């Protein structure tokens, strides 16, 4: 808590305008958790990309040069 | 050819003239052309080439009375589609039936590639929407299941946007229902065989596309007749 005569700063690792209950910020710490793991797409595009990059290189884009 | 024309002109029949490797026709042609003394043309081919092929092909059509439809097998000159020989032939082709060495392995007979085989008469002008609409659809859904193959071999069957699954469901049932009981297969199989009409065929994929079959195990649509034969094939599995 930064208490200044003219201002109050609340540092929070995690803060969500939430109800009386706390066992919500956990709820938000929940519905956000795996819904951040679900971000395999991040990984999987790059796969498909590292894929294409090694399929245009498959034809050995140079056969003994030429 | 001449033997075929008979049953058309004389007997009004719609005949089928199969020419295995019509390439040898135009090939053998150039060979001689040299001994005759004709001047070499594009790629050594007889300068008469196009014309020889024409007077041969134009003889195959449907007159007032009968008709002759031909299935030619074309060996392209080293998988090169720009060679005079093939080029010239394609100019007479009205559709292309591709047999892939892949679909057979998977047990889909006939082994006709559902994407590569094209046809000129596949337009709503010549079949109407319901055939067309269904047809082009049955292909598209098949294209999805194709492209996804890579991913399947990466992410397993766990994640595909939970739609891509629905496609891979129908896609299989569909490319599986693209097999058939062949009359000339009764010899080693015993299944009698089927002649499913275009009308019955369109209805079957229509419904399979509406997903009204999504509950019948793959192997049910696999080597059958009309959509009903998939039903009986099914309760034969044990479904209500």
């Amino acid at each position: 808590l930064e208490v200044r005569p003219d201002k109050v700063t609340i540092l929070a690792q995690a803060a969500e305008r939430a109800e009386d209950i706390d066992v919500l910020r956990a709820k938000a710490a929940k519905e956000r958790a795996e819904r951040r793991l679900q971000s395999q797409q991040d990984d999987i595009d790059f796969k498909r990309a590292e894929l294409a990059l090694k399929r245009a290189m498959n034809r050995l884009s140079v056969a003994e040069m030429k | 050819l001449t033997m075929a024309e008979y049953f058309r002109d004389e007997q009004g029949q719609d005949v089928l003239l199969f020419i295995d490797n019509i390439f040898r026709f135009t090939q053998a042609g150039s060979e001689v052309s040299a001994l005759l003394g004709r001047m070499p043309s594009a790629v050594g081919y007889q300068p008469t080439l196009a014309t020889e092929m024409g007077q041969l092909q134009e003889r195959i059509t449907s007159t007032a009375k009968g008709s002759i439809t031909s299935i030619q097998a074309i060996y392209v000159p080293a998988d090169d589609y720009t060679d005079p020989a093939p080029a010239t032939t394609f100019s007479h082709l009205d559709a292309t039936t591709n047999l892939e060495r892949k679909l057979a392995e998977m047990g889909i007979y006939p082994a006709v590639d559902p994407l590569a085989s094209t046809s000129r008469a596949l337009a709503p002008e010549i079949v109407g929407e319901e055939h067309y609409q269904v047809a082009r659809k049955v292909q598209q859904t098949l294209q999805r299941y194709k492209e996804l193959q890579d991913i399947i071999a990466i992410l397993g069957m766990d994640e595909l946007s939970d739609e891509d699954k629905l496609v891979v469901h129908r896609a299989r049932r569909i490319q599986f229902f693209l097999s058939q009981n062949f009359h000339v297969a009764e010899q080693f199989t015993g299944q009698p065989g089927s002649y499913v009409p275009v009308k019955e065929t369109v209805r079957g994929f229509k419904e399979i596309l509406e997903g009204k079959y999504d509950h019948l195990p793959e192997d049910a649509f696999r080597l059958v007749g009309r959509i009903e034969e998939v039903v009986e094939k099914a309760k034969a599995m044990g479904v209500e």
